[PDB]
Formats: structure tokens, C-alpha cells, sequence
């Protein structure tokens, strides 16, 4: 199955990593923040540009030929949209662990032809795309967050907004919380991973103590994360999850910035997600400059921030 | 974008998809001709805006409505005469109306059954699905509310296309009998090929019926487009009618800019989709209205930074601008260069409320303090709409 495929999401000090577009503008520039920041990155491709190298590093005309010559098991795609999903499905003919997707503006329709081969594989698993990447603090980076705001702690992200994750990320740095794993699946409506799939990861990592779901209108996304959390987020072992949903004052029939992001039909909007939500047991932020206070105040009334002396 | 109901049903019926018979006339001249070449029983004459309430409409030549029957050629030229060139008001246009450039004289077929269908990627299940009811000629809210069980779907593999047995299924539960349902059938996967073919988001037909006479016809239909095919959709995009858009969404689409008319008064300019939304959620929820949805993109440039905070300034209903970037691939310095720069070239004659964290947040800052420009900075989200709200009157 695909979600057999889950675990490749957390990515660690050792994932190593190629870029797709690596000779591109962004392709360059993110490839040598990534290696400034410790990432494992150890080449990448572009197709015809083969038996070059690019910041000292190798370059392949596929990713078949990346792989098997670096070991690499991951990898960054910062291809633009006419061609990105002929990267991504390259990436999973050649049975890559985790593909990220940064690009924005993809065609809805090649990402549904996307999700139809990735749903029958369970070699790779597809972040993005429209997306910031992940981050494992001090670990590995790939995307394009700022590396600066993070901290290594004790809360999980997940989030279809690369803006709000930072929001999330500097407001429970400033708390001392900290972050186990951050994983921003991305604004488009067809993607490779879901809340549910990052929240059985951070439900079963030992490192990962609270969570923060950030979602916004469009789509069932949100509604499926809390049937998941009602199934598998109760007893006692309970993880404290705090969320906000963007979109509240949204109109409808719009695409608001992100193509996932439309109250389309009726369906889709932020105040039915809120409901969801509380119903599986998370707790709302009314602002979205309060989700680390929030969260830090559920940590509080758990004595989850008491302190050994 | 948006497409006139001429354009949506050519590109509707040059793919297979049964439309009326139509023709689409510049000049009263041209109206008179193409009803006559119809060799229709009776004609329908509609003026082409986008804005509905065409039917109880007035133009600015005096004449009521811009939906009118006749069997008479000479009377669609005529009528024609008093609706080109005019203004059309209706309860949805602005008090000047909308001008009507052309006129559409087509057929005018009765309905005898009117069903729902729309084709779109389910956001639950991976591909396609047509939704259906047999509950036709209202919005289909209405029918999930009051009928949810008249709501059919068929879930479509993209890679294998749409089945035989599929769109017959749609067919019957749509109530189509017979050889009108074989019809109905065929015209399931017309459309659902239109759909693909033109990188559609929904195709929907409201009515999808048939006529007394026993042919199935799309007789009304709303097609949405994806954005992110425009590329790949150059002669369709072409097409895109603005002439009643909001005139800074239309300044705003000459730069790829993201920009979203709202009802209010402070205006938001940020560099994320879900940081936009969540800007005008917290000015509302400080007591504030903001005035605009604004995401300038991941990969913006200083040149569309410069053009998006010219057309905030420019707008008459902006009292306040709240600058809320939170950098990742946004570099802050793009952002206060092309702030510093719009505002060397005209006074700053509302507030500006600034909140820079991120990528590279102190050299942009610096650019801010060495421009001059009166600013107040914030120290997080709330203090940012807090201060924007305080601003305004
Ligand atoms: C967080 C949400 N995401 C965003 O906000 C990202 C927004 N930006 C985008 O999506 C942009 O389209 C991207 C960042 C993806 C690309 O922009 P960028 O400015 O880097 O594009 P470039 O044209 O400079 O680089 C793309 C490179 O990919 C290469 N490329 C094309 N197809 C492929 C492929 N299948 N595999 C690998 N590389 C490829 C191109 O050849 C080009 O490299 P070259 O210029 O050396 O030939
Ligand atoms: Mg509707
Ligand atoms: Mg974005």
C-alpha cells in the first residue's frame, strides 16, 4: 500500500539528498543553503546537462543514474510546472524513498494522473506539491524554510500553508517548545500526503509530545485528519493537538491563492472544519498568533512543563 | 476567467456537447441575418454580459429586458438595434450597467425534463466524478440540503476513462428513458472529455434536459478553468472576458498578481496564500475589514512588489496597508525595495503597518529605516492587526 510508504517522511542527519532542477535559478540557490545548513544534498539532475558538476557537486541526466550514484534517498524538485510531474513521476519510476515538491502551479489534472501511479506503489512517498518541503531541526532540511526560526523540540507541524508553518515554527520556538519534525504538504488540492499521514508518524514518534494542524478552507482534508484523530487519538496516551484553520472571513466560489483553497459547490468551508476538529479533541486557536501560547497552555494544564531538579 | 455564454457553448458544441443552434451577432444587421439563416420556429435574442438577471433587465436605449422570443426575423434585428452598443443594468451589475458589444440569436428550445450534471476532480477520491440529480434548475446547495438522496456520483478512473456503463448509470439515475437515455449517455462522455481536453476545474449543465420534440440538450452550462493550465490553454485564456471585473483585479492580472476584491477598508499585502487568508482573519477578528486577499507568491520579484502596493494605493476604499511577510523563498529586501520605490514616486497618504520576519529580515528593515518613509512596525500577527484597526477611522 502507499501508506506503507509514511515512514519515509522522517527524514534524519542521515537522508541524502539530490535536486531535480538542480542548475535551475531556485534549484541553485536552495542547493547551497541546503549544504551551508548540514543537509546531505549530493548532487541532482537536469536532463542534458549530464557529466557536469554545479557548486562541486555532480550533475545527471536522470534520476536513475543520481541514485545509484550517490546512495541518495531523497530528493527536492525545483522544476517549473509544465514539467514538474514528469519530475515527480521520474522520481517514483526510480523508486526514490521521499520526493519533494516545491512547485507551484502545476496543473491540477497531471497531479491527479500523479496520485493514480503513486497510489499503486509504496516505494515513494510524495511531499508536495506547492510546498515549503520538511525539516527535521538540526537534522535536515529540504525546502525552503527558513532555517533560522527553528529549534529542536517537542512539537509536530503539519500544514497546507508554508507561511503559517513558520508562524507555527517561530511561535513555539519563542515558547522553548521547539519542533520534532515539520512537514508542509502543500496548497494544491491533489497532492502526495495528507494530515492523516503525517499524524500517524508524529502519533508514534516518541519525540514528537504535542501537535499543531494548520489547514484552510477547500477540500475534506481537515474533516478526514479528525476522523483519524478520533480513531487513533484517544486514551490516555492522547497527544495534545491545537490547529487553526484559515479562511474564516474567505468568500466563496474564489481560489484564494492556493488552487486547493475555494468554498466550491458549499463545500469546503473553514467553519465545518473548526467543527470537525473539535469534535476529535483538538483545540482551536482563535488567532493564528496564538497557536504556540495555546499549545504551551495545554502542555501547562498536563505538567508536561514541569521541571526536574 | 470567465467566458460569454456564446463562447462557452461553441467551445461546448465544437467538441460533440449538444447545444441550441446559435449565432453570435456585432451589429443589428447581424442579428437579422443569423435568424434568418436559424430556420427556427421561434428565435431567442440575449444580449451577452456576464452578470445575470438579463431577463428583467434594462439597456440604456430604453428597451426592458434582454432576453426576448420571437418567430420573426425582422424583429430580432430590431430588437438588436436597441441592445448593442447600450448599457445593460440588472439587480447584479453596478447602476451604469454593463456594455453589450454583441447579442446572441439562437433557437429557442422548450424543456421538458431538467436535470443537474456537473464533471470536476473529487477532493475525496482521486479523479473524476459526475455528480447528478434529477432535481434540475436549481443550485445544487440547494438540492443537498433539502434532498441529498436525489445526489448521484460516479467515480471516473482517469487512466481508464469514462465507461459505457458509467455514464449509462448517470443516464438512468438522472431519469432520462429510453433512447432519450442513450442520448443522455453519450452526451455523459462528450462532456466528460470536453472536461478534460480544455483543463477544466467543473464543468456543470443546469439544465441538462430534453426537449418535447425528444433530443437531449445542455441547454445552460458554467465552466471554471484551472489557472495553472493557462499555459498549456493559451487560445481559451484568450477568450477571458475582464470587462466586469473589478478594474485593480484586472491591473492586478497584468503582473500575475493574486488579488482578491473584499468589503473593506484596510488593505493586506502578503507573501503567502494561507498568511493572507489568516491576515484578513485577524484584522476581522480585531475589528477590522480588510480590504483586499493579496498573496504574492513564493516566486515574486520586486517588480510585482512595486505594482501590487501601487494598486493598494491607488484604491479609494484603502484608509491602511498591513505589510505581513513572514520570508522563507520570499528574500524581505525584495519587499522593501519595491515598497521604498513605489513610495518615492508618490506621498503615502494612509498609515503603513509593517511586519517583516524571515529571509533576510534586518537588511530589509534597514532599507525601510533609510527610506524615510513614516512607518510602524509590529511585533508579531495581533500587534500588526491590532495596530492596522487602530489606523483607521
Ligand atoms: C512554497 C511553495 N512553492 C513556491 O512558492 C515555489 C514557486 N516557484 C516555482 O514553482 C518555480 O517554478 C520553481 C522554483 C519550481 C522554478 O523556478 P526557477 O526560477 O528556479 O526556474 P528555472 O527555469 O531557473 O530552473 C528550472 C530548471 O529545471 C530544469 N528542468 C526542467 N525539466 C526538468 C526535469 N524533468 N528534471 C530536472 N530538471 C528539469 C530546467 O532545465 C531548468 O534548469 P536550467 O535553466 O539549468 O536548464
Ligand atoms: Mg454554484
Ligand atoms: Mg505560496
Amino acid at each position: 500500500s502507499y501508506t506503507a510508504s509514511r515512514k519515509h517522511l522522517y527524514v534524519d542527519k542521515n537522508t541524502k539528498v539530490i535536486c531535480q532542477g538542480f542548475t535551475g535559478k531556485q534549484g541553485t540557490f536552495h542547493s547551497q543553503q541546503a549544504l551551508e545548513y548540514g543537509t546531505n544534498l549530493v548532487g541532482g539532475t537536469t536532463p542534458g546537462k549530464g557529466g557536469k558538476t554545479h557548486l562541486g557537486l555532480p550533475v545527471f541526466n536522470t534520476v536513475k543514474e543520481a541514485k545509484e550514484q550517490t546512495g541518495a534517498t531523497a530528493s527536492v524538485i525545483y522544476v517549473p510546472p509544465p514539467f514538474a510531474a514528469a519530475a515527480i513521476n521520474e522520481a517514483i519510476d526510480a523508486e526514490v524513498p521521499l520526493v519533494v515538491c516545491i512547485t507551484e502551479g502545476i496543473p491540477q489534472q497531471d497531479m491527479v494522473r500523479v496520485k493514480h501511479r503513486l497510489l499503486r506503489q509504496g516505494k515513494t512517498r510524495l511531499i508536495g506539491p506547492n510546498c515549503p518541503g520538511v525539516i527535521n531541526p538540526g537534522e535536515c532540511k529540504i525546502g525552503i524554510m527558513p532555517g533560522h526560526i527553528h529549534k529542536k523540540g517537542r512539537i509536530g507541524i503539519v500544514s497546507r500553508s508554508g507561511t503559517l508553518t513558520y508562524e507555527a515554527v517561530h511561535q513555539t520556538t519563542q515558547v522553548g517548545l521547539g519542533q520534532s519534525l515539520c512537514v508542509g504538504i502543500g496548497g494544491d488540492p491533489f497532492n502526495g500526503t495528507d494530515f492523516t499521514d503525517c499524524l500517524e508518524i508524529f502519533l508514534n514518534d516518541p519525540a514528537t509530545e504535542g501537535i499543531i494542524l494548520i489547514g484552510e478552507i477547500g477540500g475534506n482534508a481537515e474533516e478526514n485528519a479528525a476522523e483519524f484523530l478520533k480513531q487513533h487519538n484517544s486514551g490516555p496516551k492522547s497527544k495534545p493537538v491545537v490547529s487553526f484553520i484559515a479562511g474564516l472571513t474567505a468568500p466563496p466560489g474564489r481560489r484564494m491563492g492556493h488552487a486547493g483553497a475555494i468554498i466550491a459547490g458549499g463545500k469546503g468551508g473553514a467553519k465545518e472544519k473548526i467543527t470537525a476538529l473539535q469534535s476529535a479533541g483538538v483545540v482551536v486557536s482563535m488567532s493564528p498568533a496564538q497557536l504556540g501560547t495555546t499549545i504551551y497552555k495545554e502542555f501547562e494544564k498536563r505538567k508536561m512543563l514541569l521541571v526536574h531538579h | 476567467m470567465n467566458l460569454q455564454e456564446y463562447q462557452s457553448k461553441k467551445l461546448m458544441s465544437d467538441n460533440g456537447v449538444k447545444v441550441q443552434r446559435f449565432f453570435v451577432a456585432d451589429t443589428a444587421n447581424e442579428a437579422l441575418e443569423a435568424a434568418k439563416r436559424l430556420n427556427a420556429k421561434e428565435i431567442v435574442l440575449k444580449a451577452q454580459i456576464l452578470a445575470g438577471g438579463r431577463g428583467k433587465g434594462v439597456f440604456s436605449s430604453g428597451l426592458k429586458g434582454g432576453v426576448h422570443l420571437t418567430k420573426d426575423p425582422e424583429v430580432v434585428g430590431q430588437l438588436a438595434k436597441q441592445m448593442i452598443g447600450y448599457n445593460l443594468a440588472t439587480k447584479q451589475t453596478p447602476k451604469e450597467g454593463v456594455k453589450v458589444n454583441k447579442v446572441m440569436v439562437a433557437e429557442a428550445l422548450d424543456i421538458s425534463r431538467e436535470t443537474y450534471l456537473a464533471i470536476l476532480m473529487d477532493r475525496s477520491c482521486n479523479g473524476p466524478v459526475l455528480v447528478g440529480s434529477p432535481q434540475g434548475g436549481v443550485d445544487i446547495e440547494e438540492v443537498a440540503a433539502s434532498n441529498p438522496e436525489l445526489i448521484f456520483k460516479e467515480q471516473i478512473d482517469i487512466i481508464e476513462g469514462i465507461k459505457d456503463s458509467q455514464a449509462q448509470r448517470m443516464a438512468e439515475n438522472l431519469g432520462f428513458l429510453g433512447p432519450l437515455q442513450n442520448q443522455a449517455a453519450d452526451q455523459i462522455k462528450k462532456l466528460y472529455n470536453l472536461f478534460l481536453k480544455i483543463d477544466a476545474t467543473q464543468v456543470e449543465v443546469n439544465p441538462f434536459g430534453e426537449t418535447p420534440e425528444g433530443q437531449v440538450v445542455c441547454f445552460d452550462a458554467k465552466i471554471n478553468f484551472d489557472d495553472n493550465a493557462e499555459f498549456r490553454q493559451k487560445d481559451i485564456f484568450a477568450m477571458d472576458d475582464k470587462s466586469e471585473n473589478e478594474p485593480i483585479e484586472n491591473e492586478a492580472a497584468k503582473y500575475d498578481l493574486k488579488y482578491i476584491g473584499l468589503d473593506g477598508n484596510i488593505a493586506c499585502f502578503v507573501n503567502g496564500a494561507g498568511l493572507a487568508m489568516a491576515t484578513c482573519d485577524i484584522i476581522f477578528l480585531n475589528g477590522g475589514k480588510p480590504a483586499n486577499f493579496l498573496d504574492l507568491g513564493g516566486g515574486v520579484k520586486e517588480s510585482q512588489v512595486y505594482q501590487a502596493f501601487k494598486l493598494l494605493t491607488a484604491d479609494p476604499k484603502v484608509e491602511a496597508i498591513l505589510v505581513n511577510i513572514f520570508g522563507g523563498i520570499v528574500n524581505c529586501a525584495i519587499i522593501a525595495n519595491g515598497i521604498t520605490k513605489a513610495c518615492r514616486e508618490l506621498e503615502l497618504k494612509v498609515p503603513l503597518v509593517v511586519r517583516l520576519e524571515g529571509t533576510n529580515v534586518h537588511e530589509a528593515q534597514n532599507i525601510l529605516t533609510n527610506s524615510g518613509l513614516p512607518i510602524t512596525s509590529a511585533v508579531d500577527l495581533e500587534d500588526a492587526a491590532k495596530k492596522a484597526v487602530a489606523s483607521v477611522t
